[PDB]
RNA sequence: UGACUGCUCCCUAGCAUGCUACUACCG
RNA sequence: GCGGUAGUAGCAUGCUAGGGAGCAG
């Protein structure tokens, strides 16, 4: 704390005294330079805590500020963090039943309902275009989520049933596209 | 909270208690805000008044920072610094801002009822940032200049395009066309009801039907507005020439019809930005179909 | 670790998937919740990875809901 | 006494709220956390005391992270007075050790 | 802390003492001079420090009774709250059919479970299956606590209109089953 | 929508006590 | 020459009040 006024009269009484004493002199002196300097040292003192309880005061001020707009700021973007973070720990896990379904999403071809486990019930997929159909059913067999089902039942936007034997690389292209298969879970 | 004070590009969490927008002013700038007019309050995270029950201080300018909270200068536990001191207010960004060298943007335009042609040819004289807030600011006014004039009812009806209309309580009318449309609301005893959208110029009372309606007893006719939120992408986009007429699609085929179109389809070949002057009849009937073919 | 991992990830999944106001329609809410309770509780990693597929299913069968692709190309799912 | 290590650690990474998955918000709950893990340092087998271990570290790097991360887009300059007590084993072996304090 | 009693007394007299040792007179005058601003410093001393403590004083004073002010406005605010709900849920007590049943007991006291079963107006029931729908429930038209009831309205779980003609045994496993059925007394209260 | 107890850690404000220090009065 | 008294500053100790958090039945 060397930028107050207490601390410039503190130095010059001090530079003073010492001067005076190492010269050598008699009591009154010393007595006279010592009463006119602890008060200064007082002065000085006091300022010399002041200022640093003063100072950490603010700079723990500010740390609490900071960190209640932080906190303010985090709560407001939960939805968009938790997505991300999602996908992230989707990416670490680096499953191929889920990278399947999740590029077969990501190209078009989602479910209709929860996908079954036993051995039987239905599942509906929509296949929006004829390369989806083409890389996941060929033959009688669909191929989704690392496993085998068994197609039964075609449905096109105007609700008609389509064989599957109609579906070919030029038949195909004067239909109402987003099919709906319904297969069963091959054993 | 912790928006952009951007003549002094600082970040900041302050803003001016009594103000347009509650616009962001950083701790200089805040303070050149309040000295070269009054605007002796703000508002930050927490907003600076004496938190001893029952206190009441308006000013900043002699609060100071307690106990983690803030105190005040009648009712004056002084065991702190002054909050307003230094040629700054105290927040965050405290050390990281710059000021401002024109003092006087807000306290010109920011200080006058934003009617006058004053406001316009300093927006004019701006940047592209300042004149965001200048358009901003003219909206916020517009709407806060708007919400100060009556709402229009029906209270007993008549046959529709002639009816009755007693308005409100001392207030003025604005003007009298179809401007400002009365697409109100109808109150059945605490709720807001289906009305539709009318219009009041001729009264006896003459209604232009912008739909057939069935009006009932108190139907209430009044523009409500909200405030239009900060934008956050600028309004033209600087002009960069294109180097080639890379990235296009081209086709084979000229317009014909049109006699002025080939060269001015070359030039959005390699022009980023395009605005012309003309009345109707000057290519926006059909250059904008030469360009779509 | 390859088990902590698909409870963490079940977890967070829920957490997304309440987000979406899932618990509005109470059969698909109790269904979920289901899965999400017996895959923390399993002891063997082939469980819990079929009840994984079963309950994303339920989030990726929503058309709206959120962007497959933009959360794909973010440096994020592949 | 000693509690069982799984408890602890699923305090330590699951939360009712959101504002408590960023720890420098709250440093506080993990020293009560390593006030109620300390014992398990005694145990012959070791990754109980690894526990305790691994809470003292992330202690010390949400501090540093903490400071860091405050000093560098403001210029609040932090001091770390008598604030490494938390992250050495003194602090904790205190409380077990029969003197009444506070 | 300026403009004490003792203040212009303290002033004056330092101001003249300072003014008698820059006169440089004898040692006398400074001895004077320093008693003399060393009783002054002393008197000053108690004069600022009691007014500082009476000042405190009265501002706690002050914040004391604005709280209890504060209180009493909130009392007061809960017990126009109290009165107005207890008023409120008055006007629904059906005083006929409730007058009916009290006359007929011996002293005027009746068990609190037999008002409802006996005054009401409106029965709600929540059927967890459909296999208990069809015992207690079943058609348009029921009988429960010695009475008939018609029913007038069923929603499901989700809050949502149900009809009875799709509430089947087939139709069963398409509904979120805890239904909640609205029925009215019929001939006698509603 | 958030019960009753017990224990412990952290921060601030006040009170009481003690230690040291600086001036001043008194004998 | 020693002690007493009156303010002022720093430090330590125990309570009361307010706020944030952890564990247990
Ligand atoms: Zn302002
Ligand atoms: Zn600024
Ligand atoms: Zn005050």
């Amino acid at each position: 704390f060397s930028s107050l006024p207490s601390y410039a009269a503190f130095a010059t009484a001090q530079e003073a005294y010492e001067q005076a004493v190492a010269n050598g002199d008699s009591e009154v002196v010393l007595k006279k330079l010592k009463k006119s300097l602890n008060v200064a040292k007082s002065e000085f003192d006091r300022d010399a805590a002041m200022q640093r309880k003063l100072e950490k005061m603010a700079d723990q001020a500010m740390t609490q500020m900071y960190k209640q707009a932080r906190s303010e700021d985090k709560r407001a973007k939960v939805t968009s963090a938790m997505q991300t973070m999602l996908f992230t720990m989707l990416r670490k896990l680096d499953n191929d039943a889920l990278n399947n379904i999740i590029n077969n999403a990501r190209d078009g071809c989602v479910p209709l309902n929860i996908i079954p486990l036993t051995t039987a019930a239905k599942l509906m997929v929509v296949i929006p275009d004829y390369n989806t159909y083409k890389n996941t059913c060929d033959g009688t067999t669909f191929t989704y989520a690392s496993a085998l089902w068994e197609i039964q039942q075609v449905v096109d936007a105007d609700s008609k049933i389509v064989q599957l034997s109609e579906i070919s690389m030029d038949n195909s292209p004067n239909l109402a596209w987003p099919l709906i298969v319904t297969a069963l879970r091959a054993n | 909270a912790v928006g952009a004070c951007v003549l002094c590009n600082s970040q900041t969490s302050l803003r001016c208690g009594a103000c347009i927008r509650r616009p962001f002013l950083c701790c200089k700038c805040c303070y050149d805000h309040v000295i070269s007019t009054s605007h002796k309050l703000v508002l930050s995270v927490n907003p600076y008044v004496c938190n001893a029950p029952g206190c009441d201080v308006t000013d900043v300018t002699q609060l100071y920072l307690g106990g983690m909270s803030y105190y005040c200068k009648s009712h004056k536990p002084p065991i702190s610094f002054p909050l307003c001191a230094n040629g700054q207010v105290f927040g965050l960004y405290k050390n990281t801002c710059v000021g401002s060298d024109n003092v006087t943007d807000f306290n010109a335009i920011a200080t006058c009822d934003w009617t006058n042609a004053g406001d316009y040819i300093l927006a004019n004289t701006c940047t592209e940032r300042l004149k965001l807030f200048a358009a901003e600011t003219l909206k916020a006014t517009e709407e806060t200049f708007k919400l100060s004039y009556g709402i229009a009812t029906v209270r007993e009806v008549l046959s529709d395009r002639e009816l009755h209309l007693s308005w409100e309580v001392g207030k003025p009318r604005p003007p009298l066309n179809r401007n400002y449309v009365f697409t109100g609301y109808r109150v059945t005893k605490n709720s807001k009801v289906q009305i539709g959208e009318y219009t009041f110029e001729k009264g006896a009372v003459v209604y232009r039907g912008t739909t057939t309606y069935k009006l009932n007893v108190g139907d209430y006719f009044v523009l409500t507005s909200h405030t239009v939120m900060p934008l956050s992408a600028p309004t033209l986009v600087p002009q960069e020439h294109y180097v080639r007429i890379t990235g296009l699609y081209p086709t084979l085929n000229i317009s014909d019809e049109f006699s002025s179109n080939v060269a001015n389809y070359q030039k959005v070949g390699m022009q980023k930005y395009s605005t012309l002057q003309g009345p109707p009849g000057t290519g926006k009937s059909h250059f904008a179909i030469g360009l779509a073919l | 670790s390859k088990m902590s991992d698909v409870k963490c990830t079940s977890v967070v999944l829920l957490s997304v998937l309440q987000q979406l106001r899932v618990e509005s329609s109470s059969k698909l809410w109790a269904q979920c919740v289901q899965l999400h309770n017996d895959i923390l509780l399993a002891k063997d990693t082939t469980e819990a990875f079929e009840k994984m597929v079963s309950l994303l299913s339920v989030l990726l069968s929503m058309q709206g809901a959120v962007d497959i692709n933009k959360l794909c190309e973010e440096m994020l799912d592949n | 006494p000693y509690p069982d290590p799984s408890r602890i650690l699923g305090a330590g990474c699951f939360v009712d709220d959101i504002v408590k998955t960023d720890g420098t918000l709250m440093i506080e709950r993990f020293v009560s956390l390593a006030i109620d893990a300390y014992p398990l340092t005694k145990h012959p087998n070791q990754e109980y005391a690894d526990v305790f271990h691994l809470y003292l570290q992330y202690i010390r790097k949400l501090h540093d992270e903490l400071t860091g991360h405050m000093l560098d887009m403001y210029s609040v300059m932090l001091t770390n007075d008598n604030t490494s007590r938390y992250w050495e084993p003194e602090f904790y072996e205190a409380m077990y050790t029969p003197h009444t304090v506070l």
